[PDB]
RNA sequence: GUAACAGGCAAGGUGUUGUAAGUGGUUGAGCAGCUGCCAUACUGCGAUCCACUGAAGCUUAUCCUUUGCUUGAUGAUUCGA
RNA sequence: CUAGUCGAUAGAAUAAUGUAGGUAAGGGAAGUCGGCAAAUUAGAUCCGUAACUUCGGGAUAAGGAUUGGCUCUGAAGAUUG
């Protein structure tokens, strides 16, 4: 989370056409690789997944979702059943599989990679995904699967700014916690005898069980949770070299100009150091460090005027998390503090021997 | 905007601070909490040697 | 090898400082434990395998540098006054000397 | 078994618990040493053995 | 080779943290042994009696931040045992720790 | 009332029944909050006034006049600090309050330092005697 | 992956306390040995203060970064239509 | 310090509730049967001290000021004159 100072845009609320002082989130989001397609039917039962077609390539980034010891083993996944692009097919194996989903199917979703060791963890292993395709007359659905297959795609056409997201992830996990904590339950009085935060009654003497509507110790952390209506502020494109190096209007904005990123000074802590695209919600979506947080498009209708409006942003805080950020860029403590005695005064050796370098050579 | 540290002599980009205000009228910037409780102890910011007064004592 | 339980018990009663301060050659144990009476643990000890260890040094060099600095009174403000002035130094015995003296 | 802690290397058995009974171990080594050793006695070849009935009872409570 | 004595240096304070005080440092004494057993491969770590003398001169509570060691992989030379090696961490008394890169050259 | 745009939510830091300075130039000297003037309330929550919430009050040590009468009062510093919109946390030195009628009216002639600009905003009376707002 | 890697070190970065030991000081209340015949003097005095000094420490153990040094696979148990 | 011990079943890890100890914005008893529990004050020198009283006390009533470090100065004695 990073700080943004923006200046609103309402009818007469009380902050019209001034500053506000708002918390963002940093989603680090490296391109997708859309790998495969599956489709589903209906049954009076619910939906049913009936066909399901894959690329050939995949990456070994992201076959290893299939296995739990990728070291060990013999990398054999998707060798076999990747074949069938390579033999007839046209009469047999998977034009057949592609029929199926223009006739009988009604749900199309698509399977998606995501590049993961861009993120730069110790993880290495991918995350796949069944993204739903929602465009018109499902003739279409499987022509734009039967494009995009092993081929990426990217945050900027899936979002834009000023849509309102919802964040879909698992919470932070605290352990077994108890009542005054699960549940915020009121403490019992100095002298309780036999333990103080706890619930004193749990029912009465009939029913004579105890219910599911008490408060016991039941867990605190890593709860699914889905969040609604976040609203994205930025989508960051932020990598390299569409000339020269690139990075500005990551961070930067019309009224800043010092073009930095959006990692503070020193990483941002025991988060990342961000280097790929991101997208940049309101305040809070759930979970820890390096969650997977997906992010869904909204169900619902956005006429709340808080909901619709599209505000650019004044400022983004660069500034450290690590204690207490002073300066913004590494160079902005060259505007206050000059020399420290540090390769501010190494150079002065290193002035010289490398003037002993020059005078290695005469 | 960016606005000043009273206690020492830093610059506060917005966010960033607690102010105060003393019953004369008058607001108070500070940088950190640790120059705003250093000044209620009344160090003074001359002779404590990394601000700026103390480095305008050069 | 064996336990000296015994031959420490002697050492310490011999040397005449107990046995926190008895030092038995530990790597002549064995030929430490082969002797038993008093009269052959001297032998030991007029050679050189169990010393007595000498005593600590408890320093009285800041006791001496503090109270050359009392005589010039630098620790005694209303801060390090502890007892009341009757206890430091009592009247009844600066009247007793007071009295003594004309 | 209750309550006894539950581990992992009690996968393997297929029941979630188990412990590491460490003298009760050595005392079963030190009883297969001496059946392995009469083994040896009567000409058996020691590595052709199987463990073919083992069983633990009770004695007199101390 | 399997004799080679490497000189390293071992931030202890990274290790001892999250451990009560006063609970270090006989845990410092632990900690060393997990950190020959991951650098010299061995099991039998032996200590070097002056490095528990350097350990325990300021307390039980207080503990250097840092140590500079040098461990010596030895073959283990009688009482045949299943570990035929074993690493004896002798304690280097240094000056400053900055820019001490660890090195395996030790002849001596 | 008379509550202007949307007033939001700032931190309470007066409870019932806390001590503020009166600074009224009336005569009285504390006001003590009895309860605070908006509070629907839930279980053993305690009422608490923020800045230019109106109040219930009694003067404890002041004139003899003002004391042992319950009468309204409103909240223009506080010392608990508080988020403005702009993302700045101002606090200040003490706590203080001023008496009002039920219209919003002040009773005296004179404020001795410092209105919060929360209090301003909502009472234009007190706004207009007002040595420095925020 | 005989090294796409990784762990330990190290170097940066960011922080946090707030100016390290060390010499040197016209910083220093004052007091002395000699204070000298002159030159007019050293300090063994001596809280402090100042320079080298935003120095020095600690800084992932659940911080960030790597063309830096170093290190490495070398087991065990069960399982088919 | 001298003598005397490290003997209290040991290792790993630090969940909930606890027994024991800390700190906590703003408010300050609203809590509660009741300030229970906790918190505050405290040594010493100097000032200063109320109602009432059995004249003895009350009284440490209350209410204030001072205190480190360093370098100095002054006062208090003894034997010989």
């Amino acid at each position: 989370m990073t700080h943004i100072v923006r200046e609103a845009d309402r009818p007469g609320s009380k902050i019209n056409k001034k500053e506000v002082v708002e918390a963002v989130t940093v989603l680090e989001t490296p391109p997708m690789i859309v790998v495969g397609a599956v489709g589903y039917i209906e049954t009076p039962f619910g939906l049913r997944a009936l066909v399901n077609v894959w690329a050939q390539h995949l990456s070994e980034e992201c076959r290893r979702r299939f296995y739990k010891n990728w070291y060990k083993s013999k990398k054999k996944a998707f060798t076999k059943a990747s074949k069938k692009w390579t033999d007839d097919l046209g009469k047999k194996s998977i034009e057949n599989d592609f029929r199926k989903m223009l006739r009988y199917c009604k749900v199309i979703r698509v399977i998606a990679h995501s590049q993961i060791r861009l993120i730069k963890q110790r993880q290495k292993k991918a995350h796949v995904m069944e993204i739903q395709l929602n465009g018109g007359s499902i003739e279409d659905k499987v022509k734009w699967a039967r494009e995009h297959l092993e081929k990426p795609i990217q945050v900027s056409n899936v979002f834009g700014q000023d849509e309102m997201i919802d964040c879909v992830g698992v919470t932070k996990g605290k352990g077994f916690k108890g009542v005054t904590s699960r549940w915020h339950t009121k403490k019992l009085p100095r002298k309780t005898h036999k333990g103080l935060r706890k619930v004193a009654c749990i029912g009465a003497w009939h029913p004579s069980r105890v219910s599911t509507t008490v408060a016991r110790a039941g867990q605190k952390g890593y709860h699914h949770r889905t969040e609604i209506n976040k609203k994205i502020y930025r989508i960051g494109a932020g990598i390299h070299t569409k000339d020269g190096k690139v990075i500005k209007n990551n961070a930067s904005t019309e009224y800043d100009l010092t073009d930095k990123s959006i990692t503070p000074m020193g990483g941002f802590p025991h988060y990342g150091e961000v280097n790929n695209d991101f997208v940049m919600i309101k305040g809070c979506c759930i979970g820890s460090k390096k969650r997977i947080i997906t992010l869904r498009k909204s169900l619902l209708k956005h006429t709340k005027r808080s909901a619709l409006e599209q505000i650019k942003l004044k400022f983004i805080d660069t500034s450290s998390k690590m204690g207490h950020g002073r300066f913004q860029t590494p160079a902005d403590k060259l505007a206050f503090m000059g020399p420290l005695k540090k390769d501010r005064l190494k150079e002065e050796a290193a002035a010289t021997t490398a003037a002993a370098a020059a005078a290695t050579t005469t | 905007k960016i606005g000043l540290c009273a206690f020492s002599g830093y610059k506060i980009y917005p966010g960033h601070g607690k102010t105060m205000v003393k019953i004369d009228g008058k607001s108070f910037t500070f940088l950190d909490k640790k120059c705003e409780r250093s000044y209620l102890m009344k160090r003074n910011p001359r002779k404590v040697t990394w601000t700026v007064l103390y480095r305008r004592k050069h | 090898m064996s336990s000296l339980k015994l031959q420490k018990r002697l050492a310490a009663s011999v040397l005449r400082c107990g046995k926190k301060k008895v030092w038995l050659d530990p790597n002549e144990i064995n030929e430490i434990a082969n002797t038993n009476s008093r009269q052959n643990i001297r032998k030991l000890i007029k050679d050189g395998l169990i010393i007595k260890k000498p005593v600590v040094v408890h320093s009285r060099y800041r006791v001496r540098k503090n109270t050359e600095a009392r005589r010039k009174g630098r620790h005694c403000g209303f801060g390090k006054r502890k007892g009341t002035a009757n206890a430091r130094m009592p009247t009844k015995l600066l009247w007793m000397q007071r009295q003594r003296v004309l | 078994n209750g309550g006894v802690g539950r581990c992992a290397q009690a996968k393997q058995w297929k029941t979630t618990q188990g412990r590491w009974p460490k003298k009760s171990a050595e005392f079963l080594l030190q009883l297969l040493r001496n059946a392995e050793a009469n083994a040896d006695c009567k000409g058996l070849d020691a590595d052709r053995l199987v463990v073919h009935h083992i069983q633990v009872n009770r004695a007199q409570c101390l | 080779n399997e004799v080679v004595t490497r000189e390293c240096t071992i931030h202890l304070a990274k290790r001892v943290h999250n451990i009560g005080f006063k609970k270090r440092a006989p845990r410092a004494i632990k900690e060393i042994r997990k950190f020959a057993e991951r650098e010299m491969g061995t099991t039998d770590v032996r200590i070097d009696t002056r490095l528990n003398k350097h350990i325990w001169s300021k307390g039980i509570r207080s503990t250097p931040f840092r140590i500079r060691v040098r461990l010596a992989r030895r073959r283990n030379d009688d009482e045949d045992s299943p570990n035929k090696l074993y690493t004896y961490v002798t304690y280097v008394p240094v000056s400053t720790f900055k820019n001490l890169q660890t090195e395996n050259v030790e002849s001596s | 009332g008379g509550t202007a745009g949307g007033k939001f939510r700032i931190s309470l830091g007066l409870p019932v029944g806390a001590v503020m300075n009166c600074a009224d130039n009336t005569g009285a000297k504390n006001l003590y909050v009895i309860a605070v003037h908006g509070i629907r309330g839930r279980l053993n929550r305690l009422p608490a006034a923020g800045v230019g919430d109106m109040f219930v009050a009694t003067v404890k040590k002041g004139k003899p006049e003002l004391r042992k009468k319950v009468m309204p009062a409103v909240v223009i510093r506080q010392r608990k600090p508080f988020r403005r919109r702009d993302g700045v946390f101002i606090y200040f030195e003490d706590n203080a309050g001023v008496i009002v009628n039920n219209k919003g009216e002040m009773k005296g002639s004179a404020i001795t330092g410092p209105v919060a600009k929360e209090c301003a905003d909502l009472w234009p009376r007190i706004a207009s005697n007002a040595s420095s707002i925020a």
